[PDB]
């Protein structure tokens, strides 16, 4: 069919400004990240100072989902550029400029060992017993 | 350097040598001793090799091909494929399996070569073990007719069954970090 | 041949690798004695 | 040197604090100056 | 035998025993995550460490100039003349003066010791 | 220089 | 030189054609002070810049997703330190970068790119401390000094035909000591690289001349070949203190 | 088109070419040339601008409180070596009669200085004081910046110079100096060395600098606890990683460095450090050094850990934390980043560090040898002024500083000749 | 609805994209006029069992560009875009990577 010799071409168009800014949201395959479960999601700028030079926190779901931090990417690309395309209806392909560029790594909802404990217990560094235990009292 | 190889040890002379007579000191760089036989073992040299076995320091790392932890649940299901016939045969008139028996199995393989170089016999390691580390430790060999040469370690039944001990019943080193903390100690400290 | 021996005799010429190989030899000769030197007078002072 | 079948008369190490510590004083002056011959002497050289 | 890791947070996996099914877990300490184990096998110490160093050698060894080659022993899979040859190349081998062999010409790499 | 056994 | 370990002292295989055998010092300093060899050069040091740029056009991702897998992706680029990322192909990057290098375009003769085959490292080094020498190219068994290039230089004169032409041609190329690790060299042409019982068939390179391997005080050694190594040394020695 | 036969004369006259373009000296002479030029630069541009204002506490009001003094170095200048006699005309110094009267033969350096003035009316003033002379720099005979470079044998000889003296000296008060090439380690380099009477069994170290702009070097060790040492918990452990991280006390677990570096997740921490998941040699090593590290789980723990073992503890507990985050930015493998997102490759390199030491243990490489003189640098001339100018031009920063702090405390003014003292870098 | 919400509608509906890295004097030349609309045409040609896929320069910006492929399976990325009117939506995940290189 017309499947095994298809040849495609699209116009290519690059608006001089756009209204909003393109990024890259990079997630690791490890992670398996999932969107379907996805209802709502909060990106801020961190607050670990307790802004435009800061990372970025994500808390997905609410505080019941997922976190992830994104560190825009320390290497500058003076010598290349990232765009991205597009589909749209009228057909053409749109390049847009890669502003930042973003990897997010989670953080489980998991229970948090308290830093005065932490060292406490790291005072015993010979712990004999199961750390498994331990992990369950805190 | 330079020094004629008459045998095949070093030796420290010279100046080095001559600082350790006259500092006295307490580690030398290389102690040695010089062992005369006394009976017909000096003229024969299989009785002077049967001392030199005698004389020479053995651990149980030296003649160990190498050592496995396979969780065992119980001793008929012989997890490994190969001791099903000789557990099998320890379990038709089992012994010390009253108490209970450890879940966890330390399956040590020999090397058959080491093993007869130094002379050593499986009764002879088994009996070392287990007599050193006492009832704790129950210890299957196999026959030397075997081609693998497997001693099945485990810890203490009454341990594991936990009416010895009473106190509280909570598990100390867990089994397989204590099983493991075993292996280092038989591999550096047998003394076999 | 690669690991120094040097089957040329002086009066023939030795080959550069064997030149080279010779410098390592008569270096350690060298440092040999220059370290031996004091070694050798402390324990003659301490002897005496 | 309790070993079976090793001699005890003969048995000797070259550490002299071990023999110290097993056969006595008389038994290192001995000890020690067989050892310093022997190194003294693996060139060949005489000392007196 | 190998190592592997939780599904939730991606932390290490350590072995419990299950004392009521008596059957091996493994457990995240970290969060509430258990998986059966399958191999039954732990902790498995090769003290010889006879390890085949085949698996070890790189097939792209067959472009370094500074090896030396023979034409006296050919391919298996392409019967190719050449083949590069060197000795073990690693530290604690015991003792182990066997060549082994790397086969040249592009993309075969198949790798024989004789 | 001469080899193991004599000097260097 | 307090310290008596004979160890730092000894002469090191890897200074063969850089540090003088001959010459050193007697005494407590024997082995710890070294003099360059006739035809040693020591790195000025250079911008790592437009060799990062050129490796980021040819290939080297940085960032990857855990692409190494195995040594998967042959070699990982290093420059002056600095990890920079990893290639799939090492070998025609090291060609390509050879081939720079006689183009003197991104590498100065001075850049130092070593490829570990095994182990899949490529260093890239340019830190203005290197010592390298000058070796001659050989190309399958040939030397690329042809007889062209040595009529021009013998009308050096009047003919502006130099060193710097000859290094410009791809004839000579200036090795350090990692990349001496990974180079075949003949020390002579006629002898090594002409075709016999094949000891080597794979000569990269090829000594200008062996006698290079001497300093200053020691090439002054007449037949130094035939003392004995201490006498050169002693030479070195005393032929800093003669009048003249 | 073969040259086969007649090489004795072929290599001769390509040696012959080789001396007559270089000669023998080439060394010297090249390092201090490029020295010059290249690192004066680099060191007046790198150092940082100066930023200074009055102190708020002494004069009441803000409306000139801060009245910000900015300076910066433009640009650099040399003359040619000259001669400033007793009236004060300058002349040009020969290296002969810089011998003959006990002088130096040095070069005038000046440098572009720009003074920019905040007076918090935000009407800021920008006056550039050109060619200020901050110092003299000795310079190197027949080097480029010396008078005579270029010069024919004719020219050397009206000048009562030999045609034949190779130059690479400096006249140092009538006395002719060489500097002596220094023999050092490799810097950004991963060794991986075994020390026998040390408790750890292998060490492997980078002797990290950036550059050599700032910090001579900022060495940081990754080595492997010997399991020599006996003890229940220590048997079944086995040996552990330890970082000796540059500016700590103590040894940090490794695991816990890169858990400070952001990367929490056990998994990810091996994907640096085991470049292959497959082989499990490599897996069973590390091991052990997570489960040292199996209390902090979190990035701001770790980073506390890191600061209470600091050289100087932090009273506060997030003061601790802003340390430890800070030197790492800058003193861990500076190489590799000082700033910003550089943690992704910072984590990277430190797992090829201990990815090579455990490949040491494992015997899949070999050690290290020191003495390979591929492992070794040598400090020319170049390199050794530079380290010597960074230290001479930060002290020169330092008394203008002080002297422009006291002057602006008294908010009269500030003038930048009466602050350079040429006496520091001379 | 918040501030903070993120737009997930580009996931839910799937939209592929494309990443592609370009060279500096490419962008460079696209950047110099920039507001015409138009630098140039990708031109994919598809055959039995292999795709091709080039960049063709505009001839007023001249005044051949193949691409390669890399896969994608080995990390998972998506684009989104911060608004000016602080409303953050996510335009689409991206389902392939290329290099565009001189001819
Ligand atoms: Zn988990
Ligand atoms: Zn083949």
């Amino acid at each position: 069919g017309p499947s095994s010799q298809n040849v495609t071409e699209y116009v290519v168009r690059v608006p001089k400004n756009t209204t909003k800014k393109y990024n890259i949201m990079a997630f690791n395959a490890a992670d398996k990240v999932n969107f379907a479960t996805w209802n709502q999601a909060r990106l801020e700028r961190d607050l670990s100072n307790k802004p435009e030079d800061q990372p970025w926190l994500l808390r997905v779901n609410g505080k019941s989902g997922r976190k992830f931090k994104g560190i825009k990417k320390g290497g500058v690309t003076e010598n290349t550029s990232y765009y991205i395309f597009t589909q749209c209806p009228d057909g053409a392909f749109e390049a847009f400029p890669v502003h930042n560029w973003y990897n997010f790594t989670p953080l489980a909802r998991h229970r948090t060992l308290t830093a005065e404990e932490a060292e406490e217990e790291w005072e015993r560094r010979n712990k004999v017993l199961n750390h498994f235990s331990i992990m369950q009292q805190r | 350097f330079h020094y004629a190889g008459v045998s095949a040890k070093n030796v420290t002379l010279g100046v080095p040598r001559l600082k350790e007579l006259i500092n006295i000191s307490k580690k030398p760089k290389t102690p040695s001793l010089t062992v005369f036989l006394l009976g017909q073992s000096a003229r024969d040299a299989e009785r002077a090799k049967d001392i030199l076995c005698r004389l020479e320091h053995t651990t149980l790392r030296k003649v160990t091909a190498n050592t496995a932890i396979y969780y065992d649940p119980n001793p008929q299901s012989t997890v490994v494929a190969e001791d099903q016939e000789w557990v099998n045969v320890y379990y038709e008139m089992p012994d010390f399996d009253v108490a209970r028996i450890s879940p966890w199995l330390l399956r040590v393989e020999l090397d058959r070569k080491h093993m007869t170089d130094r002379k050593l016999t499986m009764e002879q390691i088994a009996e070392k073990i287990n007599a050193g580390f006492g009832d704790d430790l129950n210890c299957i060999f196999n026959d030397d007719n075997a081609e693998k040469l497997v001693l099945r370690i485990r810890i203490m039944n009454s341990d594991e069954n936990k009416m010895q001990e009473e106190e509280e019943v909570v598990d100390k080193m867990d089994d397989d970090v204590f099983l493991r903390c075993i292996e280092s100690n038989m591999l550096t400290d047998m003394t076999l | 041949e690669s690991r120094g021996f040097v089957e040329n005799s002086y009066l023939a010429g030795l080959t550069p690798t064997e030149f080279f190989f010779h410098a390592m030899g008569g270096r350690e000769g060298l440092i040999d004695t220059a370290v031996k030197t004091a070694e050798t007078g402390y324990i003659q002072r301490r002897l005496i | 040197l309790s070993e079976k079948d090793v001699d005890p008369v003969r048995t000797t190490s070259n550490d002299i604090v071990e023999i110290f510590t097993v056969l006595g004083i008389e038994a290192v002056r001995k000890a020690l100056e067989r050892e310093l011959y022997h190194v003294i002497s693996f060139d060949g050289s005489y000392v007196n | 035998v190998g190592i592997r890791f939780c599904q939730e947070c991606n932390n290490m996996l350590y072995p419990k025993e299950d004392k009521e099914n008596r059957i091996l877990l493994y457990a995240c300490r970290n969060c509430d995550y258990q998986q059966e184990a399958d191999n039954s096998c732990i902790y498995v110490n090769k003290i010889t460490h006879e390890v085949d160093e085949l698996t070890q050698i790189i097939a792209d060894v067959s472009q370094d100039p500074t090896l030396p080659r023979t034409e006296d022993h050919p391919c298996q899979k392409c019967g190719h003349k050449e083949a590069v040859f060197f000795q073990s190349h690693s530290a604690r081998a015991e003792d182990a003066m066997r060549l082994y062999y790397v086969c040249t010409a592009p993309h075969c790499g198949h790798r024989w010791t004789e | 220089i001469w080899g193991i056994g004599c000097n260097p | 030189r307090d310290g008596k370990l004979a160890k730092p002292r000894q002469l090191h295989n890897t200074l063969w054609g850089m540090v003088c055998p001959a010459e050193t010092p007697e005494g407590h300093a024997v082995g710890l002070v070294k003099n360059l060899a006739l035809m040693a050069y020591i790195s000025v040091g250079s911008q790592p810049s437009p060799i990062l740029e050129f490796l980021e056009e040819w290939s080297m991702e940085n960032l990857e997703e855990i692409s190494p897998a195995a040594i998967a992706d042959a070699t990982k680029i290093f420059v002056n330190g600095c990890w920079v990322g990893i290639h799939k192909d090492p070998e025609q990057l090291m060609n390509t970068l050879r081939k720079l290098r006689r183009q003197m375009d991104i590498i100065v003769s001075e850049v130092s790119m070593i490829r570990d085959i095994r182990e899949r490292e490529i260093r890239i080094y340019t830190d203005a401390g290197r010592i390298c020498r000058p070796l001659l190219i050989v190309e399958k068994q040939k030397l690329l000094l042809k007889k062209r290039h040595i009529d021009q230089l013998k009308e050096r004169e009047y003919n502006n035909y130099s060193w710097q032409d000859l290094v410009a041609s791809g004839v000579v190329e200036y090795i350090d000591t990692l990349e001496e690790e990974t180079v075949m060299l003949a020390m002579t042409p006629d002898d090594l690289q002409e075709k016999e019982v094949a000891y080597c068939s794979t000569y990269t390179h090829c000594e200008i001349h062996p006698s290079m391997i001497l300093g200053v005080c020691a090439s002054i050694i007449p037949f130094p070949d035939h003392n004995q190594s201490p006498r050169n040394t002693y030479q070195s020695a005393m032929g800093k203190q003669a009048m003249g | 088109e073969i040259t086969p036969d007649l090489w004795q004369e072929a290599c001769w006259i390509v040696i012959s070419s080789y001396f007559d373009e270089k000669g023998l000296v080439r060394q010297q002479l090249d390092s201090f040339d490029e020295f010059i030029q290249m690192s004066v630069q680099r060191i007046v541009e790198d150092a940082p601008p100066i930023d200074l204002q009055a102190e708020a506490q002494h004069a009441s009001g803000e409306v000139e409180e801060p009245p910000r003094y900015l300076l910066k170095f433009e640009q650099i200048y040399l003359s040619k070596p000259t001669h400033w006699e007793r009236d004060g005309a300058p002349s040009p110094m020969m290296p002969n009669e810089a011998r003959l009267r006990n002088l130096t033969y040095s070069a005038p350096l000046y440098v572009d200085i720009t003074k920019t003035v905040i007076k918090e009316g935000e009407e800021q003033l920008q006056t550039q004081h050109q060619k200020t002379f901050i110092g003299k720099i000795p310079i190197m005979l027949r080097s480029t910046y010396c008078l005579l470079n270029g010069l024919t044998d004719r020219d050397l000889c009206e000048l009562n110079e030999c045609p034949l003296d190779p130059g690479g000296y400096f006249i140092i008060n009538g006395s002719e100096k060489v500097l002596i090439a220094q023999e050092k380690m490799a810097t950004n380099t991963v060794y991986v060395f075994a020390k026998k009477d040390s408790k750890y069994a292998y060490t492997g170290e980078c002797r990290s600098c950036l550059e050599n702009s700032s910090r001579p070097t900022s060495t940081i060790w990754v080595s492997m606890l010997a399991r020599g040492g006996q003890g229940a918990k220590k048997s079944a452990i086995g040996q552990r990683i330890v970082a000796t991280l540059p500016y700590i006390k103590q040894e940090v677990p490794i695991i816990i460095v890169f858990r400070a570096l952001g990367f929490v997740s056990d998994r990810d921490i091996l994907e640096h450090i085991i470049y292959d998941f497959e082989d499990p040699e490599m897996m069973e090593m590390v091991k052990p050094s997570l489960d040292e590290a199996f209390v902090i789980q979190e990035q701001n723990v770790a980073l506390n850990f890191i600061g209470s073992r600091g050289a100087k503890p932090g009273v506060t507990k997030e003061k601790r934390i802003k340390y430890a985050k800070e030197v790492l930015q800058k003193e861990m493998l500076p190489h590799v980043g000082v700033s910003d997102f550089c943690e992704t490759k910072k984590a990277y390199f430190l797992g090829y560090m201990v990815h090579r030491l455990l490949l040491a243990a494992l015997g899949r490489r070999e050690l290290d040898d020191r003495d390979h003189y591929g492992n070794k640098r040598l400090d020319l001339a170049g390199p050794l002024l530079a380290f010597l100018f960074r230290g001479m031009f930060k002290n020169l920063l330092k008394e203008v500083r002080i002297y422009a702090q006291k002057f602006i405390d008294r908010g009269k003014d500030f003038n930048l000749e009466l602050a350079i003292k040429t006496r520091i870098i001379s | 609805a918040e501030r903070g919400e993120l737009d997930l509608t580009g996931a839910k509906q799937n939209t592929g994209v494309w990443l592609v890295k370009v060279p500096k004097y490419l962008s460079q030349q696209w950047a110099k006029a920039s507001g015409r609309g138009e630098v140039g045409k990708l031109r994919i040609a598809k055959t039995q069992g292999r795709t091709e896929v080039s960049f063709t320069l505009n001839e007023d910006l001249a005044n051949e560009h193949p691409f390669v492929l890399q896969s994608v399976g080995g990390q998972t990325l998506t684009v989104f875009t911060e608004s000016s009117s602080d409303k953050l939506s996510l335009e689409g995940i991206v389902v392939q990577r290329a290099e565009c290189r001189p001819a």
